[PDB]
């Protein structure tokens, strides 16, 4: 009851995400049958530039489908994907369409201005930023929870050595390598490796330094941690991506041959020439899985998948890392203590419980993988298989967060930031404020 | 812990080595979630010091 | 030729050998008077155990007047595909509308 | 009223159920002219996964047409076809049709977590959890009065 | 009722634990809040059926 | 000619000279007891390696059976043009219908 009215001092008029844009964003952490081809796709696009540029006329067409069967905004655990079409598809999604996501992303960048009014203009004390040392998400010394890049490990390595700046990705250190192709597939290696696939284009591939602005990290900080707990409700997770069927089942492509008199089909009732109809639905097959969650989807539009071919992807690996405290906080009664975040490379978080389906099994794709306390589903963890029955109601009331991804004294965010999201009231405008009006440090 | 091996068997060496752990007596953080303000002043606990 | 004012007289075979078409006009021109003069040898109970016995093998005969009509049908779930080790096993929900031209 | 204003105590926004949902329910209860093919169904189906995903065309029409019809929410006496229409008929009924039927679910769920948010947490019992023994939806004392 | 004719047991519950809850606060608090207890159970002549 | 229930049959000219068409009906006939005498020589994680390397390879044979129906795709991004010094680089975002009558 004091945070929620702590949260209402910033809205005083900073911004406001409409209500029209607010239910649109409700009923996609809601659908029991949000299609699990977006969830392939988040795994297939997985962060890249020039994916991104190629499949545009499956995402609009996968989108303006949805939009036209449960009227909710899609792609919304990734802001990188939330990112993308608000840069580049303009004119394809219709005007009521633009209007959800740009409240998702203009509303972000008034969050990062939150800071840039409670902060004095101060110079550099520990070799970092003086707008770092009073909030939270200004930090590189945490990390977002999925990150399909190095470029807040990039960012992090460079900080001086006070700070005890490690990170230790499955034992081994982290190696960076350039790109994955079809002859570098190795699905089960166990090197300290992380890719850096998604870029602008092929040319400008480098190591040595990041591919991205220094806000950007800062921009995913602020929509993972603060806007997904604002509607999720603490009824959401991360998961690891078993990447060994995901490009197995959208390469089981059935394109029908298009006679060289006729034209192209956009039926998916009349015409046998279309994708979609039940003369080309083979069994586990990419045509099946559209007509799954009814997705209306072009003819040609699904040649357009091989650009799967030249961007690959490894597998989701576990980032634990070390952190010494403040430059402007380092007693040396504080010397000896160190804090844990974790990460997982390449993961993707899911939204609503789909273990009620039996089209497809539990262990096929996403293994479940409670990083944060605050991404810990009761009903995610607890129907993931071979599952302890003598758990079930343990694994209500507490969270469910192994101590190889930090538990909670030795982490940042503590437990009762979880417990503060359940037990308000204030709705889906104060609370992406509230929330803030917490992660100011000590 | 550190993180062993591949991330897919990571949650089952941790509920398969945890299970009986997990059940010996109160977690102190999560109990402070179902406290009254004044509740908490009480001497009823034994997490005041 | 089953005659269903007489309880000993349905069988399976009496009521598929009649088409589908005609079990249903068979029935609707039969008499109101129930004769008691010979029961079913398995009681009145069991003849009604008898009689749906034919009609799930009239269907059946029914389905294949309309196998130049309809498709093949796929799976409805998972955990059923012959290459399992290197796919996974989705099933077709049967929303759409199977007819053949 | 002292019940209801105990009632009123658990709505601090935990979940309110759509008023344009109410109206397609309180009809659904009082249709004289409720058709009995959507009982026949009811036997036929009789909760099993198999018929219903081989029956997920003919449960599609018979709603839209009553849908078309009355305007009310069908299969209403039936939780186990209340989520079976919900987690696989997603994209064949209209966009305001669905808004329903996951008010029937989502409000169940949320009335799931009011047994959760006032149980102190505790060691077992008598072979049952701390939570199982205060409300009464949690006991396996009870049965459902209608179990398939 | 089950998923496929693969899983075919009489040995254990098939589905999850918290099925049956949800059953049990559907009948008992939702439909006589809507019916205003107007409404009755029946046993169903599967012959005619 | 692959045998899916054999794990040391699979190779890249096995899967690509069968065609996609074929590539889909070889699978879901294939038998449900797999075969333990022969293993694949890199393990059995690496024919799902050895399996993937065929069906990019196929499906590049795909796209140019419909080289007669699509256009020449032209580069996305800018900084990829031959002249330069003169006028700027443009990219196409890839949103129109690519099909020839």
């Amino acid at each position: 009851a004091f945070r929620d009215a702590r949260g209402l001092e910033l809205g005083v008029g900073r911004h406001a995400m409409a209500p029209a844009t607010i239910a649109a964003v409700r009923g996609a952490f809601d659908d029991r049958n949000y299609p699990a081809v977006f969830y392939l796709l988040q795994a297939a696009i997985h962060g890249s530039e020039h994916v991104f540029c190629a499949l545009a006329r499956l995402v609009v067409q996968c989108i303006t489908s949805y939009w036209n069967n449960t009227r909710c905004a899609a792609f919304v655990n990734d802001y990188s994907l939330v990112s993308y079409v608000v840069t580049y598809l303009g004119g394809d999604l219709p005007e009521e369409c633009m209007a959800v996501y740009r409240d998702l992303v203009a509303h972000v960048e008034a969050l990062a201005q939150l800071v840039d009014d409670f902060t004095l203009t101060g110079p550099e004390l520990g070799g970092q930023a003086q707008a770092e040392l009073n909030h939270l998400m200004r930090d590189p010394a945490l990390l977002p929870p999925l990150v399909w890049d190095c470029d807040a490990l990039m960012r992090r390595a460079a900080l001086d050595r006070h700070r005890d700046c490690r990170v230790s990705a499955g034992g081994h250190d982290p190696v960076y390598a350039a790109a994955c192709n079809v002859a570098t597939a190795d699905f089960n290696r166990n090197d300290g490796q992380l890719l850096h696939n998604t870029q602008a284009r092929a040319a400008d591939a480098a190591d040595d330094r990041p591919h991205r602005g220094a806000d950007w990290t800062v921009h995913h900080k602020i929509y993972y941690y603060v806007m997904v707990p604002a509607f999720s409700r603490g009824r959401c997770c991360t998961a690891g991506v078993r990447f060994d069927r995901v490009y197995a089942t959208l390469q089981n492509m059935v394109v029908p041959e298009i006679a060289p008199g006729e034209e192209c089909p956009s039926d998916p009732v009349t015409d046998p020439a279309h994708p979609l109809h039940p003369a080309n639905l083979v069994a586990n097959t990419v045509n099946a899985m559209f007509h799954n969650g009814r997705v209306v989807v072009d003819g040609p539009a699904m040649l357009t998948l091989q650009v799967l071919a030249h961007n690959m992807a490894e597998r989701t690996t576990a980032l634990l890392c070390s952190a010494a405290p403040d430059a402007g906080a380092n007693t040396a009664s504080t010397t000896n203590m160190r804090i844990f975040d974790g990460a997982l490379h390449a993961g993707i978080l899911l939204m609503a419980p789909q273990h009620l389906d039996h089209t497809i099994q539990n262990g096929d794709y996403f293994y479940p993988l409670p990083v944060h306390a605050l991404f810990a589903g009761a009903d995610h963890v607890a129907n993931a298989p071979n599952f302890p029955p003598a758990l079930r109601d343990l694994s209500r009331q507490v969270p469910l967060v192994p101590p190889a991804l930090g538990a909670n004294y030795f982490s940042s965010i503590r437990q009762p930031v979880v417990q503060h999201v359940r037990e308000s009231a204030a709705g889906e405008n104060a609370l992406t404020y509230a929330l803030m009006a917490g992660y100011f440090k000590i | 812990a550190a993180p062993a091996g591949p991330a897919a068997d990571m949650q089952q060496l941790f509920l398969n080595a945890w299970g009986q752990r997990l059940a010996h007596g109160r977690v102190r953080w999560v109990a402070e979630g179902q406290m009254t303000p004044e509740q908490f002043m009480q001497p009823d606990n034994a997490n005041l010091a | 030729v089953p005659q269903f004012h007489r309880p000993s007289t349905v069988t399976t075979d009496s009521v598929r050998a009649l088409g589908m078409r005609g079990l249903v006009l068979a029935t609707n021109n039969s008499q109101f008077i129930m004769d008691n003069n010979h029961p079913h040898p398995q009681g009145t109970q069991g003849a009604v155990r008898e009689f749906l016995r034919g009609q799930a093998a009239a269907l059946t005969d029914l389905g294949l007047a309309h196998a130049n009509n309809t498709f093949t049908p796929q799976p409805m779930f998972a955990g059923d595909a012959p290459a399992a080790w290197l796919r996974p096993a989705f099933g077709l929900r049967r929303t759409y509308s199977p007819f053949v031209v």
